[PDB]
């Protein structure tokens, strides 16, 4: 007439298969995923301010596409690149684009102060039908192309200053004209040979126009080149030029924050979601992803592996 | 397991108990029962909650560099490349190892519950009992509900039974 | 602790034990008294020095390297070098935090380990003399003065002596007229 | 070991077992005995294959890469270069390090742990018929002749055939 | 009369020393080595193509350099460049050099398409005695010195177009000359300073010609400079030079693969393996090596150890 | 009749908290901390050289600004920068900046030995108000400015040459000059425009002056272009212009080594320390460190977590 006391853990009727040290797979009463490998197809307009480009890029959001008109004085979080974006201007290059496009994705703001240039000597709002405004010719909105006097056929050595008395940097984008023939160069600015000169008390840059004949872009084999000029308080910006100068019309304002920009062809959609990748926003609840490497936002950790799992129970040891 | 009870001298586990982790099943004159050992299993879900709460624990990152690219460019983006794949593989590991250290470390800790609340019981039942070697007291004396009960809160007073037990045990 | 001796069936530690990590109070015929064990002691923490040698042990030097603050704005190239120096910190943000949390769960396990192995060391050493009370106390069954308790504490102490005396204040038995042995 | 019994109350390994990682020594009315135990044998070196095979497994491969030697001093992107990669060497040489160690201390562990497990094994076989002499080894209060031996290395072993005549072996007690 | 039974485990009459989280050295029965420390010192030619440079640069056997020409139409998972290596042809630098290596490199193939490119006004195929092709005057395969037509005084404006009908990118070298005194430059290409400009729809590079001295090679004081251009699906080439073009004859086919270079003096052998250093293969058993940190293929990964010692025994205990 | 021996641990009134796998806080009897968080503000002059650029960057002690004079040949471990540091000579840039003070920084010297240039046909030692030497005209120590000759109102292709027979690394710092007006051009160097080619046997450097107005920037509007040139043992310069060459008056030895360079207003002191921060120097005994993620020589990693607590003692419960 005695008593039996037993000693037992619990079991499940079927559990999960883990990895240890020493097993591959081991079965445990429970675990839990430790890597997100799914996202909702779209990105989230909160909390982050995201900025859809649609069929513009940021570049040409910056310099003033007219069909990119609309992005004027925009600000972001995100700024969202689609693929089906396409420049409608005149035809151009940016040397060392990606660092444009970086330092101004960083920046958060295309906010523009136009500012009193003042180009004696010269015709202005030089346009073409290569970038078409209202019922004729156009240009980008943010430069001036500058072209000889109406009478006199003269073209002077421009000459301006600007002085840079904020307590910000300025940020000013200009440009030099490259003409496909001699002819176009001397009928527009006269001298056979142009120069763009832009200094501050820091630093100084010359370009020199190249004439000559590029791909067939809307009706031109000319080129324009883009370049940019920081300014610091205090300091003050100098424009000499005798031909072919893509004149500023002011400057961006620049900032600092968490801004930047994104390649997506994820619809925006009305949510929240502190985390944005290519695909759409992805739940950050989990430290680890496999969704994608590119990614915006408070993001779990991308990895390779697409799952993995972490007990939370005992060993499994059924019956 | 590195303690040997869980998948050791206890031989399986119990489905029917749905409300611990950790139990006790009984038999004696009054018939058979079951109950949770709710400290042992707080112990084991404590330890196991903490570990999620530190991992699941939530980096934010902004402005970044580029990782895919339209245009072959060569040194520049030779490195960029370079600099993320070498990122990659290096969380990648961390996370593995991760995982695999930490299930490891589980598995070992729900075993030492559950050896220690063998152990626990043993030293409560003193003289009164014999450990039959698949985690079973036989226990040498009557022991009715109330008595099983008091064995279950750490209240069974050993020096009542020891007579009767010392006597069933030196036998024949 | 994996172990289940400190936090465990040992209630608590001892503030007055001030020369040793580990050790015995007692009670006998003549009173109370306490002492270190010194090789469990030692054994903790040789492997606790060993542990902390590792960790700092200086492993890091470098001179030239990239730069980590910029005074302008460039783009691309300072992108990078900020994104290089950025992914290093956070990954040895992580080596750093995941070592010590680490360490420390083992650290507080070999400790505990290190107990119970005193524990069960004595429990052998006593054999039939005594038993488990179950919180850290063996009870003895014969008379132990001072030299009796000090045998146990370095190991000398023979079990056969007291055998019998032991055994036989153990299971005296009330109900059947087996009390003490009273042959000569 | 946190458990104990390598390097601890067993007070040695035997060099002449050589059939085996954990096993037992006899001595009985018909002499002396060594055999090797098989679970807990193949149990300490299932676990340790396992991570063996899990560490030297095979998951590196790359192709195109940085240059990581140069002829020329060049200044700023070669800098950024070499600390990339130096970044990366340091890493994984730690990463490396740690690895070895955190195993080589879970491996003398769990084959302290799979010796002492096999101990309390065979000491729950034993019930009260053996006492623990504290030194990994049981003595014995009955007649265990070579088939009572080979039924506690087998498992067998049944203490209530034995317990009348080790029970009054165990408490046979002397007066002054 | 009774028995004892002892439980106990092995050990071995020599041991192996290992580290731990508590020890720096402790002897278990065994371990194993995972550090990958030695190479046969050669490069195994299976099952990686390995193309072996010998006195050619990939650069010079890009650019035709005549003693190179048995590299024509060459493909390679891994080229070898020896320092052995040495050019033997018109002296010339190459702008970013070390991403013209890279980006051949990466393609795997030195595959050329000859294209009509039609020099109007111009003579075509220009030699010179510090590029022999045997006994005589010669030049790089791939490259074509346009001079002035062999009437007096006349280098026209160059102005040629080849466009991309195909579905895979174009690679295109060309070059800029840079005549030694200016004798040489307008008997060669009769204007005072030449001009190149190669472009594409988003891309243009002008490179303007410097005359001067520089150092003596292979009996020129003169140089060439060479440049790329990558001509995607539907773009299309334009080159408009008014002298000092060294023209492309055609392109080379650009591909996407597991193909690099090395620089190593190991020689090749009939062999297996799938890692590749400098030093010749190393086998990858092991997680690491110590080897090299420039690999190729399924390599141990590199670290600063040159051993490693993995317990694959329980801890030693003799007496 | 009996005994009763009891086995313990120790524990002590208040310990340390600590984190584990399991616990975020847990207290333990003693514990270490693993990351040095703080610095006694000052640089120690020892073991490392370090040289205090004072009023002068790197780049004006190279180019020989007048008043960096004093740095001529100097030698360090490390170059320190200070915030108060000023140009006070030709105004000037640097193409790839970062790179010329990288490399001059690691290199660890401004060891210069002159070298037997021969200008024929030209004037040589062309100074500016802007740099003014005492109370006369000056210019960078290692540098030659080069005009048109003093009566012929000529300025020549220069073309000389000098080769590298030592067996060790040359490093040639020239200029273009950029003037503001045309007459400025022609009148200091007879051409309308200038050329500069500078080569060894494998590689070449050509520039083109600018000509335009600036901002003023001491007194002028005008600029100076510096470039660098490493001639290798064996190899040769060249120097083809025919206008505008800021000349070099010889060669930098070249050095490798354990130098470089730091920006700091940390001021150095008297004592001994392996490991340099902008903001001081650190003790090494720690493994990590969260003063800054620049330093210099033997030093803890830096890690975001200003303090971790290593576990030394067991856990306490008292
Ligand atoms: C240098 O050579 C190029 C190519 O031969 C010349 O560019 C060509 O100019 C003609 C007219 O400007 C372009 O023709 C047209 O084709 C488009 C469709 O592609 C059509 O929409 C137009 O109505 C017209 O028929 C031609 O496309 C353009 N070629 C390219 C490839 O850009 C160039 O004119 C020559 N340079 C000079 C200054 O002569
Ligand atoms: C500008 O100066 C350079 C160097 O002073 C002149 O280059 C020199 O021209 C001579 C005549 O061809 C070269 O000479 C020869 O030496 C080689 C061995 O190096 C030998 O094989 C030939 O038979 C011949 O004797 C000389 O090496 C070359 N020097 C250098 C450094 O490049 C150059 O001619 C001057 N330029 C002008 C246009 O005056
Ligand atoms: C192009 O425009 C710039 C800006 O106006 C002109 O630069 C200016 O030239 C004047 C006189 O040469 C400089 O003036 C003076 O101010 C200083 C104090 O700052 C004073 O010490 C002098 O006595 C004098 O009054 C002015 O600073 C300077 N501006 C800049 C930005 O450099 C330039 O002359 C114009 N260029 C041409 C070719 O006309
Ligand atoms: C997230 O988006 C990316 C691209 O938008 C997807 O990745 C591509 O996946 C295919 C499938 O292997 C690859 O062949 C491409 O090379 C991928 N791009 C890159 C750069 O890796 C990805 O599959 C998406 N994720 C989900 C879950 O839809
Ligand atoms: C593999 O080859 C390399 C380079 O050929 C050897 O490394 C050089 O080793 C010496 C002394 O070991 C150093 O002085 C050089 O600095 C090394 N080069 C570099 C940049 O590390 C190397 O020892 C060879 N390894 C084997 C296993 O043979
Ligand atoms: C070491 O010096 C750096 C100075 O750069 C100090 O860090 C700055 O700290 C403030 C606030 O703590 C930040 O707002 C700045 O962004 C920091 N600068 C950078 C570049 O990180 C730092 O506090 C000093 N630390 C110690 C311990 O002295
Ligand atoms: C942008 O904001 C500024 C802020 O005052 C203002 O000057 C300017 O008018 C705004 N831009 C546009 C597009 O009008
Ligand atoms: C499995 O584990 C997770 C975390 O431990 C927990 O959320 C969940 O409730 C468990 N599921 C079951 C079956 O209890
Ligand atoms: C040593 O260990 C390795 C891996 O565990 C094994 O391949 C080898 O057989 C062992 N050697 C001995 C002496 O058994
Ligand atoms: C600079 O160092 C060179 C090194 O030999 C030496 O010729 C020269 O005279 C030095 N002038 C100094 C020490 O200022």
């Amino acid at each position: 007439p005695g008593a039996t006391l037993c000693l037992g853990h619990h079991a499940v009727p079927n559990g999960t298969l883990v990895k240890t040290i020493t097993d591959d797979q081991i079965e445990v009463t429970n675990a839990t995923e430790l890597v997100q490998s799914s996202s909702t197809g779209k990105i989230c307009n909160n909390p982050h301010r995201i900025l859809d480009g649609i069929d513009c890029t940021l570049i040409d959001a910056l310099l003033g596409d007219p069909h990119c008109d609309v992005f004027q004085n925009e600000t972001w979080d995100l700024f969202v690149e689609r693929s089906k974006a396409f420049s409608n201007c005149y035809p151009y290059d940016v040397p060392d684009y990606a660092s444009l496009r970086s330092l101004v994705a960083s920046s958060g703001t295309l906010e523009f102060i136009t500012e009193g240039f003042t180009w004696t000597g010269v015709t202005q709002n030089g346009g073409s039908n290569a970038c078409k405004r209202g019922p004729g010719s156009g240009f980008f909105s943010r430069l001036n192309w500058l072209t000889k006097s109406s009478k006199g056929s003269t073209y002077p050595v421009l000459n301006v200053t600007m002085p840079n008395n904020d307590n910000f940097d300025k940020l000013y984008i200009w440009g030099v004209h490259h003409p496909s023939t001699n002819q176009e160069q001397t009928s527009l600015y006269v001298q056979a040979s142009g120069r763009v000169t832009v200094s501050t008390r820091r630093s100084q840059q010359t370009i020199i126009p190249n004439i000559g004949s590029r791909p067939w872009v809307r009706g031109l084999s000319s080129r324009i080149s883009i370049y940019w000029t920081i300014v610091k308080p205090g300091d003050v910006l100098v424009i000499n030029s005798n031909g072919n100068l893509i004149a500023p019309r002011g400057y961006f304002k620049m900032r600092t924050g968490k801004s930047s920009i994104m390649r997506s062809d994820a619809p925006i959609d009305t949510c929240i979601s502190e985390c944005i990748t290519p695909n759409g926003s992805i739940p950050n609840d989990k430290p680890f992803q496999n969704v994608n490497k590119i990614t915006y936002g408070a993001c779990p950790k991308y990895v390779k592996q697409n799952t993995l799992k972490l007990a939370t129970g005992m060993r499994n040891v059924p019956e | 397991g590195l303690f040997g009870a869980i998948a050791g001298f206890i031989e399986n586990g119990w489905e029917g108990m749905i409300d611990g982790w950790y139990g006790f099943r009984h038999q004696n004159s009054e018939g058979t029962g079951q109950a949770a050992d709710l400290k042992s299993t707080q112990a084991a879900i404590d330890q196991i909650n903490g570990k999620l709460n530190r991992v699941i624990e939530k980096n934010e990152k902004f402005h970044q560099i580029e990782k895919e690219f339209s245009e072959v460019e060569g040194r520049i983006q030779d490195l960029e490349k370079y600099v993320e794949d070498t990122k990659i593989d290096l969380w990648s590991y961390n996370a593995e190892l991760l995982v695999a250290l930490e299930n490891q470390h589980t598995i070992d800790l729900t075993d030492s519950e559950m050896n220690k609340l063998f152990e626990k019981t043993g030293r409560q039942l003193r003289e009164n009992a014999e450990d039959m070697g698949n985690g079973c007291f036989k226990i040498y004396h009557k022991c009715d509900n109330a008595c099983i009960e008091s064995i279950r809160n750490g209240t069974y007073d050993h020096d009542v039974y020891r007579d009767e037990a010392l006597n069933n045990r030196f036998q024949i």
